[PDB]
């Protein structure tokens, strides 16, 4: 009832979580093996084509 | 630096993932098999060629979020 | 003054309004042609009370994909329909008698009130514009914030009952859409979606000629591939029929359809026998279509659409909310019942949608000049005149607004349009102070619209991630990439 | 948190099976 007559804002604050994480973990879920070294070689070759 | 042996890897380890496959993922599989031989036969151009569309999308994305050069 | 000022040029504007009467008449029987071969028919129906009809745009806001016609003789056709709303006061010394021409001394006063032909410019662009800046923002900047507080106390409820009425997972996105101009953060559109939820299920019933069926994605999808195959109409009814038996019996099994067990909807059973009629244990007397084998199973042509809105629906919304969703879409409001209100408004949004369609056959945004999209947005009522913005961020404002008015809910439209219409005004003099940041910008690849958003839980709100920054973002963005770096 | 050590778990179980694959290749070919 006395609500108006407190300062709460610091028991209530935003949490730190990185929604990205949980964007990236049904990334992964969804994709196969396969493909995660796969990009290991679009990286690499994407390393190689900058370094001609 | 090499890239052919790891494609030969990463072809091997495909087909070894195959066994496991459900049969859209055993489709998915083989068509991803059919696009490494074409890399091979391809002597890794075709490779390349898709590796500089992917880099020239990235390449075009990043100057336009730049809202305040 | 401007009496005289429109006096003077009152002779010169007659032939200009009787050539604009010729090309509205003109655009009116091409379209209206048509409509009447290309579009169905869109029954009227009347409000849970049953006294007055009741309209929402995804049965009578009809979009002519394929319309041989230029986005400036639309605008025409539109504005002068406008201009024909504004002639009424003409009528006045023909029902009143001489003395009847004071009001129209009021009418020619303003040129506001007044129709095209009584402007100088020439371009509709410019003459929009002209009107818009000279008395439509003004007039709307000041119904937006009392529009937003009737839609919020349409939501929360009235006499300190919000405790029944809103609900705990909307509450954030709630904050964010209504209450970010004390913030200053922009606002994401599903965050307006989300007010939906305060909804049902929006279902739609295709009519066989056994039983009405609800449509899926998955039937739909088939739909279109059938469309798009482009066979013959015995292979192509015949797969319709497939897919539609098909999801016949999906549903049966699911449970019937969601319209069954939906308050103020409902499938009959099968009718009872009274009485003597009762034969021993066949209790009930099933339809004619019973007798139909299911493997006829065809669709009738006709469709049912089910909103569900229980709290967005525009009938309960009352005789404040929506004249006053009038006045800020500067729609006429006055003297008329919420079925008249609820047409112009659905009107307008069908006005909209077929803009957003020749604006894309156009070749999108990019395509109009810097006055054009002002327009367009002006005409949208997600900017006001005295804010100077960018091109990208009114490309943005464009993207979020069509995909919102996309979802055909009057509702959170209007909640998006009122929270760019939150203007204050200091007290002091100094006070606020020149700024040191430079100008809001925006783009088409900060807009977040392929991709679906929870809605955040009460008091733990979530940070907002760039669609940038999701995975194969580059592929997904590589049309707005093509579009922009061209 | 629990959306970081879900994906480090991921990540790490897609490590595993590459690492535990080319480990049987290597030794069926000493073999
Ligand atoms: C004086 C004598 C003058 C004689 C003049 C005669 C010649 C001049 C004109 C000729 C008449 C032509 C025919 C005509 O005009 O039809 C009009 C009108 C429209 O007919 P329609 O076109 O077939 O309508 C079809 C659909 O409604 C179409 O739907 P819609 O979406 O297009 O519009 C629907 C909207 C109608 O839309 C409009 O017409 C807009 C009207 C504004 C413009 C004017 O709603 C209605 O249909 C009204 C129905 C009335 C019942 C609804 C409940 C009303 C509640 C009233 C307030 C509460 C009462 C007090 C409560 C306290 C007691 C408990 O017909 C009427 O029903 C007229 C009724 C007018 C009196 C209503 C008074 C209600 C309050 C009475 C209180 C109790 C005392 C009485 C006992
Ligand atoms: C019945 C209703 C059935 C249809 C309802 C639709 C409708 O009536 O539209 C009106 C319409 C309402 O505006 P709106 O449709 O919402 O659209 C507004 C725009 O979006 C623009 O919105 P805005 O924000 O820019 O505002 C424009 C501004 C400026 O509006 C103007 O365009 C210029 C002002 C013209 C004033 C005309 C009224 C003259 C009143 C008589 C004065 C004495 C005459 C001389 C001595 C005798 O509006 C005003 O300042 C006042 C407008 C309302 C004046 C009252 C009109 C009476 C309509 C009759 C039905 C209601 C009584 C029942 O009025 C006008 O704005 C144009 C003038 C209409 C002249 C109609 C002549 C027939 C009058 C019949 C008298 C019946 C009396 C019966 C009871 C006694
Ligand atoms: C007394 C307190 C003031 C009276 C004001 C009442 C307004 C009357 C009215 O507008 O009727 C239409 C109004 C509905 O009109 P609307 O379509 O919502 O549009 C509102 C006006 O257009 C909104 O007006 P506006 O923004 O269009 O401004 C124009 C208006 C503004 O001018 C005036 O209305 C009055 C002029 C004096 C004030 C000027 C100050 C500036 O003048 C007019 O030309 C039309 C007025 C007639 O009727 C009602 O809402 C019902 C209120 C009256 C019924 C209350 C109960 C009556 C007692 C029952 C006795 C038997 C029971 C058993
Ligand atoms: C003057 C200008 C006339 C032009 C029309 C006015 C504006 C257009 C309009 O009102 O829409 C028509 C209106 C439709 O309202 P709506 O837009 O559909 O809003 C419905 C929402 O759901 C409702 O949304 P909401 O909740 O936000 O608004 C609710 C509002 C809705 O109310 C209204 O609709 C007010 C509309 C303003 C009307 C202007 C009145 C101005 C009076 C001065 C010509 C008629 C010739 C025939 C006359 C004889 C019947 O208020 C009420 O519900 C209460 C209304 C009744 C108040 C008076 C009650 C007196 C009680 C006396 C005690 C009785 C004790 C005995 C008990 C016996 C034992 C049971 O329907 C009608 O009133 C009948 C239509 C045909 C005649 C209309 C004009 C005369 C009757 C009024």
């Amino acid at each position: 009832e006395e609500c108006m007559f407190k300062d709460t804002r610091l028991d209530v604050l935003p949490p730190q979580v990185n929604p990205l994480n949980a964007i990236l973990a049904q990334h992964t879920a969804q994709t196969p093996v396969h493909r995660s070294l796969e990009k290991r070689l679009w990286t690499e070759v994407r390393a190689t084509a900058v370094s001609e | 630096t090499d890239v052919r042996p790891q494609l030969y890897a990463l072809q091997r380890f495909a087909k070894a993932q195959l066994k496991t496959a459900t049969e859209a993922e055993r489709a998915a599989i083989e068509a991803d098999i059919a696009r490494y031989q074409e890399y091979l036969d391809s002597d890794l151009e075709k490779l390349k060629q898709d590796v500089a569309e992917d880099t020239a999308k990235k390449q075009k994305l990043i100057p336009l979020l730049d809202r305040y050069p | 003054t401007a009496v005289v000022k429109n006096l003077a040029k009152l002779p010169a504007a007659t032939s200009q309004i009787l050539t604009n009467v010729s090309k509205l008449q003109t655009f009116h029987g091409l379209l209206e042609e048509r409509r009447d071969k290309y579009a169905p028919l869109a029954y009227h129906t009347y409000d849970n009370l049953k006294q007055k009809t009741t309209w929402h745009p995804i049965a009578h806001a009809w979009v002519d994909e394929g319309l041989p016609v230029s986005k400036k003789e639309y605008n025409e056709y539109c504005w002068l329909k406008k201009d024909m709303q504004r002639l009424l006061p003409l009528a006045s010394p023909f029902v009143f008698g001489i003395y009847g021409i004071l009001p129209l001394a009021v009418w020619l006063s303003n040129d506001g009130y007044l129709p095209s032909a009584f402007s100088s410019k020439k371009d509709i662009v410019s003459k929009k514009l002209e009107w818009y800046s000279s008395y439509g923002d003004d007039l709307r900047q000041q119904v937006g914030p009392m529009l937003q507080h009737r839609l919020k106390r349409h939501l929360r409820g009235t006499l300190n009952n919000e405790h029944r009425l809103m609900l705990d997972e909307v509450t954030e996105s709630y904050k964010e859409i209504f209450y970010s101009h004390y913030t200053g953060q922009l606002r994401d559109v599903r965050k307006c979606a989300h007010l939906r939820l305060y909804d049902g299920t929006s279902t739609v019933l295709l009519l066989t000629n056994k039983e009405p069926v609800e449509l899926t994605s998955e039937l739909l999808q088939k739909w279109n591939a059938i469309k798009a195959a482009k066979l013959s109409p015995e292979e192509e009814k015949k797969a319709r029929n497939e897919a539609l038996i098909e999801a016949y019996k999906e549903q049966e099994l699911h449970g019937g359809p969601h319209v069954k067990h939906m308050q103020g909807y409902g499938i009959p059973a099968d009718t009872p026998l009274l009485g003597e009629n009762a034969k021993g244990d066949q209790y009930t007397q099933p339809p004619e279509s019973a007798s139909i084998p299911l493997e006829q199973l065809e669709w009738t042509g006709d469709t049912v659409f089910i909103p569900a809105e229980y709290r967005t629906e525009m009938e309960d919304w009352g005789r404040e909310l929506t004249k006053l969703a009038n006045q800020f879409l500067l729609l006429p409001w006055r003297f008329v019942s919420n079925a008249w209100n609820q047409r112009r408004l659905v009107s307008w949004f069908e006005e909209i949608l077929q803009e957003d369609a020749l604006i894309a056959k156009e070749g999108g945004v990019q395509a109009l000049s810097d006055d054009e999209l002002k327009v367009a947005l002006l005409d949208r009522a997600v900017i006001r005149c005295d804010e100077e913005l960018t091109r990208g961020d009114m490309e943005a404002r464009y993207k979020e607004i069509s995909w919102l008015m996309s979802l055909r809910n009057p509702f959170i439209v209007l909640a998006w349009q009122t929270g760019y219409y939150r203007s204050t005004y200091s007290p002091e003099d100094d006070l606020p102070e020149a700024s040191i940041l430079p100008k809001l910008n925006r783009t088409v690849l900060d807009v977040d619209v392929h991709n679906e958003l929870a809605p955040d839980h009460p008091e733990k709100p979530l940070p907002r991630v760039h669609p940038a920054l999701y995975p194969n973002s580059h592929l997904a963005l590589a049309k707005e990439v093509a579009v922009l770096a061209k | 948190d629990e959306s970081a050590i879900k994906l480090a778990e991921l990540q790490k179980e897609t490590e595993r099976n590459i690492s535990s694959f080319f480990r049987d290749e290597a030794n069926k070919s000493v073999q």
